[PDB]
């Protein structure tokens, strides 16, 4: 099962496989599985006050599979760096689930003594430790 | 009575919100006057002030000494020892301490108001529960949307050691009375809990009028499925 | 997935056990809560102990979970085990319901006791064992035999008249030592796995019949868990006993069909897949050699059975030493290029990575060489030693200095291809293998041949470069034993980067370079010699 | 023997009117053209490039006038040079001359076994011929006369004869120019 | 030290659950005069007894007097007057105490555990909040099914005055962490709050699973 | 015929693969002789290539000159002022050109083989359609796996401006034919499109039988009421 | 300038859409009087009148001859050789006219739009690929539904020769960009390719949304 | 009038035994204690704290001893001040004196209409009184004599009267301390 994409921030796992048959070589099987985890306890944006819950989740197969990381290709005698997709414009995508391996903080006003302080909280505490 | 000396750790508010947190050593049980001398292990700009004496229980002089600028060493873990020497003594009193080890991270929780409080439709009670941390020092705050609620509009209790199911752990609870019309309008209420062990020294849990549910329905489209994934 | 621990742990009642589970040292993992649950019939982990200060009532006072971030592991020390602990626990991290766990089937069994009529004997597979059995003094010269109670009926395996069973040919001996001894010993060499069971003694067919039941059990090796990264390296310190210090050592690899697939023998054998990346160091006085396998991959994880045999293949009667390799696949090792194409007469510049913690260590560049069991001698070291044959045409610069160092090798020829290794003096050692393929073509940087100057005469030598390199910085870096250093200061146009030497002295003679670099990363280079004549 | 050409509207189209024409589609034709016969030659007014299998070539003519009236035919291109033709159709224009007068000698409720004759004529118009047109017919009327007292005999009428009838003038010099509609009569048969 | 006289109401625990409820009148700061007279003007019912001196603030001979059998008069609503004297001045020390009115019953709410705790399959926290009672006193206790839990298996906070504007009310909170196996078995867990304003004197509220969910998902696939 | 001067932009293939930004200035219609002179404003490469007096149809004489260059000045927006002073003109003429502005990046589309072409199992067509890029020039290269195919195995069309949907844009196609066995086996074919407007000046799109239209999809939706991280 | 003779053929558009199949056998370059004489080996009796006497680029006089009264009824494959004359030296100029065989029928495929352009829900780019026809002559027309789109509604590249083994073949492509709403509604687009080798002189391919029937998407929901 | 109290185990119990005693649930009673009777005083022996509406409170006593035997009464608590009580049962100790001898004048197969009397006596014990217990009874036996030849008449026996009969000594000074079970008699009535 060759994994095609594991989009963490939208949390879609797309895998593919080929099932052949030793007869009539036109009924070949190409199977693609898309597993989607849909949160029911996450705000629309990643912020505290926002659209108390998100009820509409849209999953476009053309944005799950995007790869906005350059690769190296050797054409004739030289290696050249090349992108691999068009729709990865600089990021601003709004995806649903949290990234287990990435920080997600927030900033909140508070009062201390004779001053106001804009404290930084931790919406995902495990992944935010300065090491 | 018998003189007593103890080192009091800085208040958690100044630790998690204040740049500088002082460390104090308090003394009691004086005999006739206060001619005490206070010394500490470090001497990097320790411009400590002796201060004036006070009155203890049933009458007795008592003076305490404060060392400011004990934030960076506190993070590092330096040992702080306060030594007190009064004229009516032969061996000065010592009290040593250091930043506590074996810390744990609170498991903050928000609870929606009970259904039996929505029926009366006058005021609803929101509960915050910060549970399961080793050092008893915890901070609780509430917010309406993104704006902080006044410190007098919610009740926060004291940090108590919950029964030991492992290491010794501490729990705190707080409640807030909020308008039923405001609750139903669509405002979101947050509880921010602060601690030493927490990653960024703070965390928060937010709740709204839909959280805890019901018959909420959601839609997913999955536009193109046979769409040349690459 | 990435969590690795003992796939099966054995122990006995009331005996402490220790389960080590490895995880990536990512900052998320080290601070994520580590649990140790026990899946049941309800299809849900019931956390029994956690790193967040929770110990179950049942595991209270008889267990503790301690997590070491530096190693990247956590241990679950469980005391006072009982038969009811036999089950499939799960290591892991974070929330139980997710899939960041590693199933661990811990099984325990009750020990013996109160049985004084039966003996026991446990020895490592393929070793030598002996059992001593007495016979009554009344039997002076009487038949002595060993009976094997196989299932329904017993059979004779050895007698006093020289009869030897076909199943014990040449590896079983009956001994009657002198000094007035009336006791017979049965010694078996090169123990197998087909001899476990109960044996009996017998002294003739008379009424005495001084029998004594005994038991024979053979213990397999315990896999020593190794948790390495993708494209990293593994080391096997095979240190078998001295008695097999003169036997042919082999390094098998188990499979599904329980069939060996030898990776490296001591008889100059080596699987094609592991070509050019596996060493076989010579054994020391006691037999302690190191087998290094670099260039780890997804399919290079399995059970390795390093042992000894006469022919070098796994067979019954061979002492062995098991292992178990787990390739992380969540590797933090940069995926540097594995193949470098060089142009004959041109040059290369291979960026060899290391760990940033050992930036103060010293580095090594090793031409891999086969033609033997395996070897890997140094060519250049960071301290300032350069092989005799590679004078003037090899350098090892610590310029990137943030987890990588460059090795510059110019004047490539047809004999300069092949695998190469990079080494350091640190503990966290990745032996990244890079292959140099030689391709025929014009070098980008024109050398001009090696020049001679008269004493005390200014010498001007230019080297031409493409203007694709015009963006890159251009340098000369006169070569020295410790390391070449860019000459102090030179191209009028897109080509012809020059060097001028005001005077020629015996110290100026030697090798010089001309090359390009992209700020801190080096590239193609060419080399020349300057001689002095009068 | 030839593809049929139908008109989705009545062949008696008034001035500044519209009409839709549908030809019997043949799949083997990749181009279909509408040709107007004038001075014994063809003239293309509508072209359709397609392989028709479900629908049929529908052409629209708007602002009906004398120039656009006449004989229409669909020409199909088969193969590289083969041509397949169809039946012809006629389009006329109404509203160039005065309305004649039409009447009947019966009560317009004649029994199915009765005989009714229709007289169409004009007094202030020199109309050479007259044509009796029944409302709703998709084909040109077959009832015409040559004398001034245009007589139309129906003989043994039946239920199919029921309908609205009108009369239109006809000049021998203007084959496809018709006059204004005359008084309408409902010749209901029951 | 400084002389000080005070009177403390009977505890709620012994009044509601115990057999005999004391009534402590405490005098401190004397540091002498062991022959201190403790008498009450309501010299009826039971006979007042004395109490041995103890150390208060290291320099006060704290003396306490206790009057068993005070449950019935306390419920009736009698007014108690404690009297004492010292050898310093010529005036005695008198204090008064009576049961206050304007009592409002608590509004007991047993909240469910948060959903972020059932995933870990560890102890799940049930919280019980009692709100809106006038007298500072209150009992909180727990039951798992039909049996009480010893007071060391759960945590109860003190009763605190709830910041309000209309009237003075006090609220208390408690949490009991029950094994996730117990919570998922289907067992019922209840919190009893005892009070004097309640006509029944004890109100209990229960929660369990399947109390009080259903999500409908629409798929399109173009 | 008529003396006319023109300038040509540097060939893209020599600008993307490498850096050789060699220009071209062509003068056509020499009156009687080849006594022409050339001059560029940045007279750094004084040894400008003076093309031989080549002939053309209808008795036409042309002198095309090539200035060797590098991508640096060109991508930095340099101004070129090639001139000519043929005797038949009383006043020298000048031509000017430079890097084009307002460039849109191509939207490369690698399209799998058509549905009915796979049935024949003889050869399959892979189409690489660039689209929307404003400058006329673009490079299309093809790779089978990681080894680039020679330019003689695929057909690539020109860049014909597409109908104006507001602004002027171009588009090119490039078919590459593959043995059907290679496709049905599972090999991966990549199309590399190189255009000036792109960030890296290069992009690629890779397709294999797994990254095409699948005959069956099994989609499972999982709800996470507890927390959205999905380990 | 230098005189030369060239014989063309009617454009495929005229052959497949009209009766204007007029061959041409013209001369480029002329600096003499009108001493022109044209002869065609066919003697069908049609009109071979001289066309418009005009000039060409670079001050050259060009005389063109057409065949207005003949629509090229040479399906039998006539040679149709034309010879010109001039007052120049004694060497008349004749043209070469022959019909190339080995005609190959075009293979036309209509490619559904790329998914990325479907997601943006603005437009979709339907591509038509015509590959494998021997004569380098083909014309591509588009239809939306049943109405042939105007020539400004699409784009078409030239006809180029494709790499092959031995046999020679050409190819061409075209793109029609249509608003995403039109595609999603279900409106059926079509590509017509006209080539000589086809018996019917036009091949049609139709594409519309929901064209993939054999797909077996499966949707399952768990808790 | 008063809520009942019952014992789920047989009142007869040897040394080191256990018994479960059940009260009656009262809806408003917020406490249910199982009390003791000793010198007309109350000493807590059990306490169930719950508003009982679904099941009756039960109290289990183990390690039965001489001090534990006696009178048991169940006391509730209504409201803040109201007290209420329940009935009173008795539990006794057995097995501290010699086992008396029991005999039957009949054959132990007495018909349902016959009369059978049981004689319990001992020769080496000064037993003041004797009690005749029957197996299966959940409360104290109602048969007790005063004379050394303790006579217990059954009169018109029936099916319900059938069972196992035993005799136990009884001292006036120690009501809740009995002797070992006597020779069981299987009085079967058929
Ligand atoms: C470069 O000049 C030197 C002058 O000594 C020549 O010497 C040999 O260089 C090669 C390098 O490939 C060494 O392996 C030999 O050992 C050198 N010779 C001696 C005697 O040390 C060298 O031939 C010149 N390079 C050329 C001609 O390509
Ligand atoms: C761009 O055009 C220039 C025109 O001079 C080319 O430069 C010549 O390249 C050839 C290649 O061998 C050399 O022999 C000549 O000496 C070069 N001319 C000069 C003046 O140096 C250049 O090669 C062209 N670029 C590409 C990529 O073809
Ligand atoms: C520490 O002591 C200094 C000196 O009195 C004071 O200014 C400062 O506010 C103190 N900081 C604390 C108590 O955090
Ligand atoms: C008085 O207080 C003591 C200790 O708090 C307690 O044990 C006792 O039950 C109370 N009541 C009486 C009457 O002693």
């Amino acid at each position: 099962r060759i994994v095609l994409v594991d989009n963490k921030c939208k949390c879609a796992r797309i895998t593919s496989r080929i099932i052949r048959s030793s007869e009539d070589p036109n009924e070949d099987i190409v199977e693609r599985n898309i597993r989607i985890i849909v949160p029911l306890n996450n705000r629309e944006n990643i912020s505290d006050p926002t659209s108390p819950l998100r009820t509409r989740f849209v999953y476009h197969l053309s944005d799950l599979c995007k790869k906005c990381d350059p690769t190296e290709v050797e054409l004739d005698n030289q290696i050249v760096t090349a992108t691999q997709s068009n729709i990865c414009d600089e990021a601003t995508e709004t995806c649903y689930t949290y990234d287990r391996n990435k920080c997600y903080t927030a900033v909140v006003p508070l009062v201390y003594g004779g001053e106001t302080k804009m404290v930084e909280t931790a919406l995902t505490p495990d992944a935010c430790y300065p090491d | 009575c018998h003189p007593r000396l103890s080192l009091h750790r800085p208040a958690l508010e100044d630790l998690l919100l204040g740049s500088e947190a002082n460390l104090t050593c308090t003394l009691t049980g004086l005999r006739d006057a206060s001619g005490v001398t206070f010394t500490w292990t470090p001497s990097s700009g320790k411009s400590a002030v002796q201060g004036p004496p006070e009155r203890d229980l049933c009458g007795c002089y008592s003076v305490s000494s404060v060392l400011p600028g004990c934030a960076e060493p506190w993070n590092h873990g330096k040992t702080f020892t306060c030594t007190a020497a009064y004229p009516e003594s032969k061996t000065p009193l010592t009290a040593t301490l250091s930043k506590s080890g074996n810390t744990f991270r609170p498991e903050v929780h928000l609870l929606p108001p009970p259904s039996e409080e929505l029926a009366l439709n006058e005021l609803v009670t929101l509960t915050c529960l910060a549970r399961g941390f080793s050092p008893k020092d915890v901070l609780v705050r509430w917010l309406q949307g993104s704006q902080e609620l006044p410190r007098e509009k919610y009740l926060t209790w004291a940090s108590r050691q919950e029964p030991s199911q492992g290491t010794t752990t501490f729990a705190v609870t707080s409640i807030l009375r909020v308008a039923a019309e405001d609750w139903k309008k669509g405002d979101t209420f947050s509880c921010m809990v602060g601690h030493e062990a927490l990653p960024l020294a703070f965390t928060q849990k937010t709740i709204d009028r839909l959280a805890g549910k019901t018959h909420v329905n959601v839609s997913v489209v999955m536009a193109e499925v046979d769409g040349t994934c690459y | 997935s990435p969590i690795f621990g003992p796939e099966e742990v054995n122990s006995v009642e009331g005996n402490s056990v220790s389960i080590t589970c490895y995880y990536p040292p990512t900052s998320v993992n080290r601070h994520t809560r580590k649990y140790w649950c026990r899946q049941g019939a309800r299809g849900g982990c019931i956390t029994l102990i956690s790193s967040e200060g929770y110990v179950s009532s049942k595991y209270a006072g008889r267990a503790n979970l301690t997590n070491f971030p530096e190693n990247g592991t956590f241990v679950v020390n469980i005391a006072q085990l009982s038969q009811d602990d036999s089950g499939r626990y799960k290591c892991g991290l974070g929330i139980n319901s997710r899939g960041l766990s590693f199933d661990v089937s811990l099984e325990v069994s009750q020990g013996p006791g109160l049985l004084n009529d039966t003996k026991v004997y446990t020895v490592d597979l393929g070793r030598t064992v002996t059992i001593n059995c007495p016979f009554k003094t009344e039997n002076a010269q009487k038949r002595k035999s060993l009976y094997k109670q196989i299932g329904l009926y017993p059979v004779l395996v050895i007698d006093s008249s020289g009869y030897v069973n076909p199943n014990y040919t040449g590896r079983i001996r009956l001994d009657i030592q002198g000094t007035g001894q009336l006791l017979f010993s049965v010694v078996i060499n090169q123990l197998r796995l087909s001899d476990a069971g109960q044996y009996l003694c017998q002294a003739g067919d008379d009424s005495n019949s001084n029998k004594k039941n005994a038991d024979l059990q053979v213990l397999k090796p315990e896999p020593e868990l190794v948790y390495e990264d993708l494209r990293g390296s593994v080391t096997f310190h095979c240190a078998l006993g001295p008695e097999v210090a003169n036997v042919a050592k082999f390094l098998c690899r188990q499979s599904s069909g329980e069939n060996c697939d030898v990776v490296v023998n001591t008889l100059g054998k080596r699987a094609p897949a592991f070509e050019g990346r596996i060493l076989l160091n010579p054994q020391d006085k006691d037999g302690s050699f190191s087998v290094v396998i670099t260039g780890l991959r997804k399919e290079d994880a399995g059970r390795y059975l390093c042992g000894a045999h006469s022919d070098g293949q796994l067979q019954e009667g061979s002492p062995i030493q098991a292992w178990q390799l787990f390739v992380n696949e969540e590797s933090t090792i940069p995926r540097s290029p594995t193949v470098v194409k060089g142009v004959a007469g041109g040059s290369v510049a291979v960026l060899c990575p290391y760990n940033r913690k050992e930036s103060k260590s010293i580095k090594y560049w090793c031409l891999w060489e086969g033609a033997q069991n395996g070897r890997c001698p140094l060519l250049v070291d960071s301290e300032g030693w350069v092989k005799a044959q590679y004078e003037g045409r090899l350098s090892l610069l610590e310029e990137p200095g943030n987890g990588t160092f460059t090795v510059i090798l110019n004047q490539l020829t047809s004999r300069d291809a092949g695998f190469y290794w990079c080494l350091t003096n640190g503990d966290t050692l990745w032996r990244t293998t890079v292959e140099i393929k030689i391709i025929e073509g014009e070098p980008n940087l024109k050398v001009p041949g090696n020049v001679t100057a008269v004493l005390g005469e200014t010498l001007k030598v230019p080297c031409h470069f493409p203007c694709k390199f015009s963006s890159y910085e251009k340098y000369w870096c006169k070569w020295n034993n410790t390391g070449c250093q860019a000459l102090p200061s030179c191209d009028e146009n897109s080509r012809l980067v020059s060097l001028t030497l005001n005077l020629v002295t015996r110290a100026d003679e030697g090798w010089y370079w001309c090359g390009v670099k992209q700020g801190h990363f080096y590239g193609e280079t060419a080399a020349v010699y300057v001689a002095v004549e009068e | 023997p030839m593809p049929f050409i139908s008109a989705k509207s009545s062949p008696v189209i008034p001035l500044d009117g519209s009409v839709k024409i549908q030809c019997q589609a043949i799949r083997e034709a990749y181009l279909t053209q509408l040709m107007i016969i004038k001075n014994s030659t063809y003239r293309e007014i509508g072209r359709r490039l397609k392989f028709w299998n479900e629908t049929d070539p529908e052409f629209v003519i708007d602002h009906m006038d004398a120039n656009k009236a006449g004989r229409y035919q669909c020409q199909y291109r088969i193969g590289h040079y083969r041509f397949r033709y169809s039946d012809t159709l006629e389009l006329v224009v109404t509203g160039l001359y005065g309305k004649p007068f039409l009447s009947a000698d019966r009560g317009l409720v004649l029994m199915p076994g009765e005989n009714i004759s229709l007289t169409c004529s004009s007094a202030h118009i020199p109309f050479d011929r007259f044509s009796l047109a029944k409302e709703g017919e998709l084909s040109l009327p077959q009832h015409q006369s040559g004398e001034h007292p245009a007589n139309f005999s129906l003989g043994p009428v039946d239920l199919n004869v029921s309908g609205i009838y009108r009369c239109y003038g006809w000049y021998n010099r203007s084959p496809y120019l018709w006059s204004f509609p005359s008084n309408a009569l409902e010749l209901v048969v029951t």
